[PDB]
């Protein structure tokens, strides 16, 4: 099925002429218009008031990395390398030793945020829940040196965000 | 085949092969093979000497009208003695169907323009140009249309590297952008994924 | 015990949604 | 035998004249190169780097790939009267900014693994 | 009528504490609404509702005027909202930290920080690795 | 548990420092070095060895679907404690 | 003495002055020109803030990048930014301006537009947000505040 | 929407048409921010027999 | 007869002009070259997905979409009916979204600037949308060639129709702002005629089509996912002109509604992707209790599915026309070569015969009405 | 020579060089160049600023990423040259003023900050120091310029014994001000002048650097040609196509530069010093809206 | 209609390759050796070819 745009034929009786001769003549349509703005003046603005008013936002909202721990306080991250494997962007660098307990961890966790396209597969690929995208969006920086973030800076994003962090996955996780 | 398969089409292939034996009856000058995949794609391989006529009757043929070229583009197969294959994919629309061409060149053997078929292919064949080398005789105007001016080398070619060889950037004491050899902070880091273990026993290769 | 529970349209389905041009002729010949 | 489809000449020939008009419309264009884009070089500096640029390619016996090198130097010739080119890419012929590297074994051997 | 919004804009100038606090809003925030107060934050920020206004200008967070060092009576920036507060305030959640707060771990900062950039205390990124290669020492004693 | 290296420097939980000849350290001059205080190896120290009557003991990490995969861990061996390999926490048979 | 509390005066009036109208050009070369875009819209309104939308390059005090910047680009934005009077500044916006993002490892594209020109605020996001963008520019007008130009010049 | 009905009337005549039945400013009609858990069914190959992956 | 150079989302224009005239108009493009089809052969399946979020940043969810059918129709496999029914209202979402951006880009540049911000309104409740389903507001990778990432949230469909509900009076107020303005018509109306056979021959889709009465649309003729099971109008033009295609674009925002509406209430229940764990992520309950679960997921995330060699070319019907990939697998978990066709490549090469004999400022007006973004032209 | 000082790569931006230099005076007109020099083969740079870091944002994108690090420090203080050099292997001293100011007089510029930061780099254990001071800087100098230049590079070489002194002339480039100056004005016959290009006295410095010969010696950077004042200022007027600072540089401007072959040149440091005809052009174009002048050898 | 040349094919001219990175380096052409972790031979079937290992080193920044 199809319609058809513009596919109308004006009529020629004088009453339509007339008509239009008004409208060229009167500027009509100029003045819909113009009552158009004149209308939409009135009505309240859609602006909210930043940074006093936020914008709404969702628990699967996808903003800065963190590192999260056990209630124990023990770190999650194994050091499996999937996060490293299935960043899209090669974001992510790992290197990983023994512990002193013999435990399997990291020794080097780095993201160069400059490279991450913040797509969330890392924290879908990693399988005990250790990297997360957080809800923190406002992190601008005055350098380029301290977007490229290594361990340290991610485990105490996670140790400043966990609250959040733990609510959102909390509200989330059955749809995952 | 439960609802996690998809669904084939016996109608359309067989109306494919159809067309398919029909094109290759017309035109045995030019027509070397002829194929239909299981999802109901019908190409055609000829002769690099058909272009211009084949693609000619699939376009004005009562029983073709192919009148639409969607796409047109290369590939890069190393292996081969003629390295690029040059693609055409074509759209009827009287008769709700698509087809695609298949033919081959080299580096040094130049290819016949199809702008006088479709005046779709320039561009097409500018960047084809531009991106693998491939030369197209009786162009009206050839020239680079993706790559920086004065940019050496085709970047689709495989052997081509992935980050290229000169970057950019400013220079103060001559007041102006400048192109070096390439130099890495980080390497780009080159992940061995295929497993041993074949996946595909339907496309196993004579073990020769 | 618990059913399946996801995000679907309610019962009876949603109500008409306008999406016809409506440029209304104010009136003066 | 190896019978081959030409691209624009038949024999050696036909290409290095072919060679000879793309030389003369280069020559004929630095003047007006060095004035336009208001470079720092000499014309006589110009010319060098065409007359380096086409000696560099010197060693070629094939004429396919001959005036496949002369299809390239008219592209780039169209490019830069044009002016499509800036002054950065016409600057990019003379790499002012890239430090000289020693041909020398000992120097070769003193600055890295580099062979 | 005219006569109710008027008395509506008097209410405001009322329920801001007189003039001084009218003004003291009007010229840190450049608004004057007043909402009913959802909470206190720990660091002197406070959060207010009003159901009536449309969904994104419902809720809003009066800055502290001093946060942990630095004076921000008029320097203000999103980052000062501890997590809590930032779930309710984004809309993330509808219910605030007071009703039910978040879990509690021993790990969790008990003092939130905002965007140190551009101050000493900025992240500086370094190799947190160890040396993959050791040197020989030589002896200490000479041969001859 | 965070140290101090000879210099001034704080020891990370990796053990990273620069040594007293590394030029690296002007980088933190008028600024700071990213340390986390809190060592995930001293924090999971800290936890009671779990005692159970059973040969075999499972662990999942706590929460369920939350935590990690779940394991089986055997405890015959009465010389050592068995050590889950995600969490780190520790099973032992109720020995006397 | 009066002469540098007149001239602290004097630094804090022409700090405010320069940072309450901030007149930006914006580079729109891919998908966060988008986002700039809707930080213009009603919902956030940089106009409020004394931000004009779409400012002329000969009248511009900032500039935005907002867009991967490839090589056969970068000379044109180097000439723009060179055109530019004086105070400007740079906002680098997004991963591809920041550091090349998606397509780092790519012949043609620079790695981050740090190497053609001066960048004063790295807003992170692929893409930001338009409030992250918004925090950007709140960012820049603090450390427009924070500076001191007749203090330095009294003491030197 | 918190207009006068001088306002209203006035909006309304100049745009040609009632504004107040259809407003591009959301109020208390969206859905809650806290919502129910879900339960998520299962695919139809979550059989426990007559499921061998050959067959599918 | 004089030259211009109009420099600098990002284009140059090369152009001789006899007095007022335009004689030539040559485009110079690759200013956003990123070289993603090269980039995509270093990827996975799944870790070359969100390059076409990217490709043409208007319409991301139905780039997203054409990959998936092309790699499910090189999988051999079927996505469940609900992620089909999720993608095609999504589809729908995002191609009101894009002609939003299109029509009042192209007033903005006319000069009208008010509808930008009207509109401009509710793209940011779109751009809500996005967020509550994929946790991103534009570069949403939320299309897999599985199905969809996950299931909509609780209270999603009621969002989207309250909003749906109220979309077709800013749509009136658009019209009443330009369809019947003088100064409008007289901006767009016989400029950049174009007639079928030469579209035809000069591969232009979608719109460019059918402003010149040419009767085709690829949901109506080559349907893909549920299309066919809901009804729709195909607006088609007359003259061949900008004005006709403005009034094209406005037609099917209009007819998205209705699509939108149709989507909405026949949702039906079920999984949201394949259920085939050796091609679609297990859930993270599964994967932390079975072991074929954990295995699937270690081996999906990091090499990746295989695909049966062979080369296809699919296509969907674009907010901006034709929107297609070749894409050839040589059996292994990476693609050997995936060659992206974007209408406007065919548009802006047209659009040197489209603007013969016109003014300068008649140019602008072409190159709105063949709505081009330079991510995809330029890839 | 400490293994992360140890030169990798091929000495290019992203390249290791083993150089840590504190380069102080980098935001003038040398400096800007002299860092370029520096952060184009991979060295790490430390800058001492004491002006408003928008004045040394040029030189942001003159290295890689944390190659380059911004510092404050004042003349006055002996602990926050301490702080700056802490780290280095290489100091560069560039501070200077062409005039007086009521806060920094000429002794203060080119005595007390030189001699200071000899000696701070002395106790920090820097190995290498290089000072610049003037051609024509004596201690009978009628100037008080040269004159505290000739003191100030006596005490440097008293606190540095292996410091490298370079002397250079009249330094004439894009942002300098001989040609600028001479440009602006819109006597002569007797005095003779010999101009150095600043790229030339860049790649000196570095080369300097590089020479493990030049510990203790001092050279002087000349140009090619010595011109008379007359002569050239009419080729300065000529190169613009136009018709042909308060006593200091006057008096400075109308002595005669000194000729001193005994020190080592540019060519010791395998340097080719550029005459001024191919770079005039490049300076003294923006002026406008072949001829060269007369030379004495 | 065909030139009939008799010459080695050379097409080092045309491809854009810096000078040093032709006559400079070393291609190895092998078929790649087994995993000796697995059994399976699926990677064994094909020839590959190879540059020479160049220098690696460490950036100073972030390692
Ligand atoms: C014109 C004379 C001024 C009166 C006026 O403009 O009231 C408009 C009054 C309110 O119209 P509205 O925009 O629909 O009401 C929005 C709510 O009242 C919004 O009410 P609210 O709860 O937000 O209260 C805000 C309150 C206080 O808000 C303020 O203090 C800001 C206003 C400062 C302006 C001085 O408003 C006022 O009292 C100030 C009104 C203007 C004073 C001049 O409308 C009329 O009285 C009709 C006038 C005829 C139109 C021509
Ligand atoms: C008649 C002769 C004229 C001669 C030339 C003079 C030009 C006209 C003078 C009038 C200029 C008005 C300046 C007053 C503006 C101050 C605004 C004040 O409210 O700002 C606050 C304080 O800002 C500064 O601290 C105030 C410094 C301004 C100057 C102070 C006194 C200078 C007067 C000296 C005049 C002598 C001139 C001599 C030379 C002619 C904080 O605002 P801000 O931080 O931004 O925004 C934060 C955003 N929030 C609030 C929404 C969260
Ligand atoms: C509707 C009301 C509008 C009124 C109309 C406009 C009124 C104009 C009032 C002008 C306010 C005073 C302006 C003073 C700031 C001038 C700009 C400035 O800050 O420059 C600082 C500049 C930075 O230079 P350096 O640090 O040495 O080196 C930098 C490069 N390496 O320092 C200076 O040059 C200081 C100049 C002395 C300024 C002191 C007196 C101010 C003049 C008052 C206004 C006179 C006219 C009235
Ligand atoms: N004609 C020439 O150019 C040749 C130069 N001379 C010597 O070469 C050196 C550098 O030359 P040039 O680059 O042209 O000089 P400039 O005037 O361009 O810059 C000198 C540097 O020294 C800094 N500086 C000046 N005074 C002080 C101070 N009181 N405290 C701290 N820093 C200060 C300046 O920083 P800031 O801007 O922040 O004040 C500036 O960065 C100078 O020592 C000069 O004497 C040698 C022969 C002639
Ligand atoms: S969000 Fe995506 S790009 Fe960023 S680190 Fe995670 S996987 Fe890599
Ligand atoms: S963060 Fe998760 S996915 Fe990445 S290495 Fe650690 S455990 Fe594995
Ligand atoms: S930074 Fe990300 S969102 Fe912005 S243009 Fe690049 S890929 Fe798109
Ligand atoms: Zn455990």
């Amino acid at each position: 099925t199809y319609k058809f745009v513009n596919m109308r034929e004006p009529s020629m009786d004088m009453k339509s002429v007339t008509d239009r001769a008004a409208q060229t003549l009167l500027w009509t349509e100029l003045v819909r218009g113009l009552g158009m703005t004149l209308s939409y003046l009135f009505r309240e603005p859609a602006t909210i008031n930043y940074p006093f008013e936020k914008g709404p936002l969702s628990p699967r909202f996808r903003g800065e990395h963190a590192l999260r721990r056990y209630p124990s306080g023990e770190e999650r991250c194994i050091a499996c390398k999937l996060c490293e494997a299935v960043c899209p962007a090669q974001a992510i660098t790992i290197e990983a030793e023994p512990r002193a307990d013999g435990s399997r961890r990291t020794t080097r966790y780095d993201i160069d945020m400059t490279k991450c396209i913040y797509c969330g597969f890392c924290q879908e690929a990693c399988p005990v829940d250790a990297i997360v995208e957080g809800p923190n969006f406002e992190f601008s920086t005055e350098t380029h040196e301290e977007l490229l973030y290594n361990k340290e800076k991610l485990l105490n994003n996670g140790d400043k965000w966990e609250a959040e962090i733990a609510a959102n996955i909390q509200a989330d996780y059955l749809y995952r | 085949t439960r609802p996690t398969i998809r669904p084939r089409n016996d109608v359309v292939h067989k109306q494919l092969s159809a067309f398919g034996q029909y094109v290759a009856e017309i035109l045995p000058k030019y027509v070397q093979q002829v194929q239909v995949s299981c999802f109901n794609e019908l190409e055609i391989f000829i002769h690099p000497d058909g272009v211009i006529p084949v693609l000619t009757f699939l376009r004005d043929h009562t029983n073709a009208q192919f009148k639409s070229l969607a796409d047109l583009t290369a590939v890069d197969v190393p292996t081969r003695q003629n390295r690029f294959e040059i693609v055409y994919n074509l759209l009827s629309l009287r008769f709700n169907s698509r087809i695609r061409v298949k033919t081959y060149t080299d580096e040094l053997t130049p290819i016949e323009s199809s702008v006088t078929v479709y005046k779709a292919a320039n561009w097409y064949e500018r960047e084809i140009w531009d991106m693998f080398g491939v030369f197209f005789a009786n162009h009206p105007d050839l020239r680079r249309i993706l790559t920086d001016y004065g940019f050496e080398g085709h970047p689709f070619r495989k052997d081509f590297p992935l980050s290229g060889y000169v970057e950019l950037r400013y220079d103060d004491e001559v007041k102006r952008v400048v192109a070096e050899p390439v130099e890495l902070a980080q390497e780009f880091r080159k992940f061995d994924l295929n497993s041993p273990w074949e996946a595909f026993p339907a496309y196993r290769q004579p073990p020769e | 015990a618990s059913k399946v529970k996801q995000d679907m349209p309610p019962p009876g389905g949603y109500g008409p949604i306008d999406y016809k041009r409506n440029l209304p002729r104010r009136g003066l010949s | 035998g190896t019978s081959v489809k030409p691209i624009f000449s038949r024999d050696m020939n036909e290409a290095k004249r072919r060679v000879r008009e793309l030389y003369r419309a280069w020559y004929r264009e630095v003047p007006n190169t060095v004035h336009l884009f208001q470079l720092d070089i000499s014309v006589k500096q110009g010319r060098d780097k065409v007359r380096e640029m086409f000696m560099k390619n010197a060693h070629v016996t094939d004429p396919r790939v001959v005036d496949l090198l002369v299809i390239k130097g008219k592209m780039e010739l169209e490019e830069t009267i044009n002016v499509w080119k800036q002054r950065t890419h016409i600057m990019r012929f003379f790499h002012e900014t890239e430090a000289p590297r020693p041909t020398d074994f000992l120097s070769k051997f003193y600055v890295g693994h580099d062979p | 009528e005219l006569v109710q919004v008027l008395r509506r804009g008097l209410q405001q100038v009322s329920g801001h504490g007189g003039l001084r606090g009218y003004l003291r809003v009007l010229f840190r925030a450049n608004d004057v609404r007043v909402g009913t107060l959802v909470g206190e934050d720990k660091y002197g920020n406070k959060y207010y509702e009003d159901n009536k206004q449309f969904f994104g200008r419902h809720r809003w967070v009066i800055y502290t005027t001093e946060m942990n060092g630095r004076d921000t009576f008029w320097d203000v920036d999103g980052s000062m909202v501890p997590p809590e507060w930032h779930r309710w305030l984004h809309c993330m959640t509808d219910d605030p930290p007071t009703t039910k707060p978040p879990t509690a771990r021993k790990y969790i900062w008990t003092n939130h920080k905002f965007n140190v950039s551009g101050t000493p205390q900025q992240y500086v990124p370094y190799s947190t690795t160890r040396k993959k290669i050791q040197e020989w020492v030589p002896p200490s004693t000479p041969y001859k | 548990g965070v140290r101090t290296s000879p210099t001034g420097e704080k020891v990370t939980h990796t053990g990273q420092a620069y040594d007293d000849g590394d030029y690296r350290r002007v980088r933190f001059s008028d600024r700071q070095k990213e340390v986390n205080e809190n060592f995930a190896i001293d924090l999971i120290a800290e936890q009671p060895v779990s005692e159970v009557g059973s040969r075999v003991i499972s662990c999942d990490g706590g929460g369920g679907a939350l935590g990690h995969p779940r394991v089986y861990i055997n405890l015959d061996k009465e010389t050592k404690t068995g050590t889950c390999g995600y969490c780190g926490l520790q099973f032992r048979q109720p020995h006397h | 003495s009066r002469g540098e509390y007149v001239v602290a005066k004097l630094d804090d009036l022409v700090n405010w002055a320069r940072r309450s109208s901030l007149w930006p050009m914006t580079f729109g070369l891919a998908c966060c020109a988008v986002e700039m875009m809707h930080m213009a819209a009603p919902r956030y309104d940089m106009d409020r803030f004394g931000v004009v939308f779409r400012a002329s390059p000969r009248q511009s005090d900032v500039m935005i990048v907002a867009g991967t910047l490839t090589n056969k680009m970068a000379p044109a934005l180097r000439k723009v930014y060179d055109q530019m009077p004086e105070p400007r500044y740079v906002v680098s916006m997004g991963s591809c301006a920041n550091g090349g993002g998606y397509y780092h490892y790519s012949y043609s594209v620079v790695r981050g537009c740090d190497r053609i020109v001066p960048v004063d605020i790295y807003v992170p996001g692929c893409p930001p947000t338009a409030e992250a963008l918004l925090y950007g520019i709140l960012q820049l007008q603090r450390k427009i505040k924070r500076e001191k130009r007749l203090r330095i010049w009294y003491r030197r | 929407a918190s207009a006068t009905r001088v306002i209203q009337l006035l909006r309304n005549w100049a745009s040609g048409r009632d504004l107040q039945a259809k407003l591009q400013l959301r109020y208390q009609e969206i859905s809650k921010r806290t919502q129910p858990p879900p339960k998520l069914p299962v695919g139809p190959s979550h059989k426990l027999s007559n499921n061998y992956y050959c067959t599918r | 007869n004089l030259t211009l150079n109009f420099g600098p989302g990002v284009l140059r224009l090369v152009m001789e002009l006899s007095g007022e005239m335009v004689r030539k108009c040559d485009p110079h493009i690759g200013l956003l070259h990123r070289g993603t089809e090269k980039l995509i052969e270093y990827k996975t399946y799944l870790q070359a997905l969100p390059y076409f979020d990217r490709l043409d940043y208007v319409s991301m969810m139905c780039n997203e979409q054409a990959y998936s059918l092309a790699v499910e129709k090189l999988l051999n496999i079927q996505p469940p009916p609900r992620a089909q029914w999720i993608r095609v209202l999504f589809g729908e979402i995002t191609r009101l979204l894009n002609h939003i951006m299109a029509v009042t880009t192209h007033a903005l540049d006319i000069g009208a600037m008010t509808p930008f911000f009207w509109m401009f309104e509710e793209r940011e409740k779109m751009f809500e949308f996005y967020e509550r389903v994929s946790g991103a507001r534009m570069h949403a990778a939320y299309i897999r060639p599985g199905g969809v990432h996950q299931d909509l949230p609780l209270g999603l469909l009621d969002d989207i129709y309250e909003f749906s509900k109220n979309f077709s009076f800013r749509i009136d107020e658009l019209e009443e702002m330009l369809t019947n303005n003088r100064i409008w018509r007289n901006r767009t109306v016989d400029i950049g005629v174009v007639t079928a056979e030469d579209a035809l021959n000069y591969g232009f889709s979608g719109v460019m089509l059918r402003g010149s009465g040419i009767q085709w649309d690829l949901r109506k003729t080559q349907p893909y996912d549920v299309y066919d099971q809901v009804e729709f109008d195909v607006p088609i033009g007359s003259r061949g002109d900008c004005y006709d295609r403005y009034l094209c674009r406005v037609e099917e925002m209009r007819q998205s509604l209705r699509i939108i509406s149709q989507c909405l209430n026949k949702m039906p229940p079920g999984e949201i992707k394949v259920d085939d764990a050796k091609v679609s992520p297990p859930k993270r309950a599964e994967m932390k209790t079975s072991m074929e679960s954990l295995i699937h997921h270690f081996k999906l995330y990091t090499e990746g599915y295989q695909v049966p060699p062979g080369a296809t070319y699919t296509a969907i019907e674009a907010p901006k026309g034709e929107f297609g990939v070749y894409l050839v697998s040589d059996g292994s978990s990476r693609p050997y070569r995936c060659k992206i066709k974007a209408p406007g490549f065919a548009h802006l090469a047209g659009l040197d015969k489209m603007s013969k004999g016109h003014m300068l400022a008649d140019v602008v007006a072409i190159i709105g009405t063949q709505d081009i973004v330079f991510g995809e032209v330029d890839r | 020579l400490h293994h992360a000082l140890i030169p990798h790569g091929k000495g290019g931006r992203s390249s290791v060089s083993g150089i840590v230099a504190t380069v102080f005076g980098a935001t003038g007109f040398l400096g800007r160049y002299v860092v370029n020099h520096l952060g184009r083969m991979g060295s790490q740079v430390i800058v001492p600023y004491r002006c408003e870091p928008y004045d040394t944002m040029h030189l942001r994108p003159m290295g890689d990423l944390g190659q380059i690090i911004f510092m404050e420090w004042n003349g006055k203080d002996k602990d926050s040259i301490r702080k700056v050099v802490e780290h280095s292997n290489v100091v560069i001293n560039l501070v200077g003023r062409e005039w007086e100011t009521k806060n920094f007089d000429f002794e203060d510029v080119f005595v007390k900050i030189p001699h200071a930061i000899a000696q701070v780099s002395k106790e920090a254990g820097v190995e290498k120091l290089i000072h610049i001071s003037h051609l024509n800087a004596d201690i009978k100098s009628p100037s008080r310029y040269l004159r505290s230049k000739a003191v100030g590079e006596k005490e440097v070489r008293a606190a540095f014994p292996e410091a490298t002194i370079i002397k250079p002339s009249d330094i004439f480039g894009r942002e300098d001000r001989f040609l600028n100056y001479f440009a602006s004005m819109r006597l002569g016959k007797e005095t003779v002048k010999q101009p150095v290009y600043i790229v030339d006295v860049s790649k000196g410095i570095i080369n300097a650097i590089k020479d493990p010969d030049a510990k203790g010696k001092t050279f002087a950077f000349v140009g090619p040609n010595r011109y008379l004042l007359f002569d050239l200022v009419q080729y300065i007027f000529a190169v613009a196509y136009r018709p042909f600072t308060t006593r200091d540089k006057v008096e400075r401007v109308h002595m005669s530069d000194m000729t001193l072959p005994h020190l080592p040149g540019l060519e010791d440091l395998g340097i080719q010093a550029t005459p001024l005809e191919l770079k005039a052009i490049e300076v003294l174009r923006r002026h406008r809206t072949v001829k060269p002048a007369k030379t004495v050898n | 209609q065909l030139i009939a040349v008799d010459e080695k094919l050379d097409i080092t001219t045309l491809t854009g390759v810096p000078e040093e990175h032709i006559k400079t380096r070393k291609v190895r052409i092998f078929v790649p050796a087994r995993n000796n972790m697995q059994s399976g031979v699926n990677n064994t079937k094909k020839w590959k070819m190879e540059f020479d290992t160049r220098e690696r080193w460490e950036n100073p920044l972030m390692g």
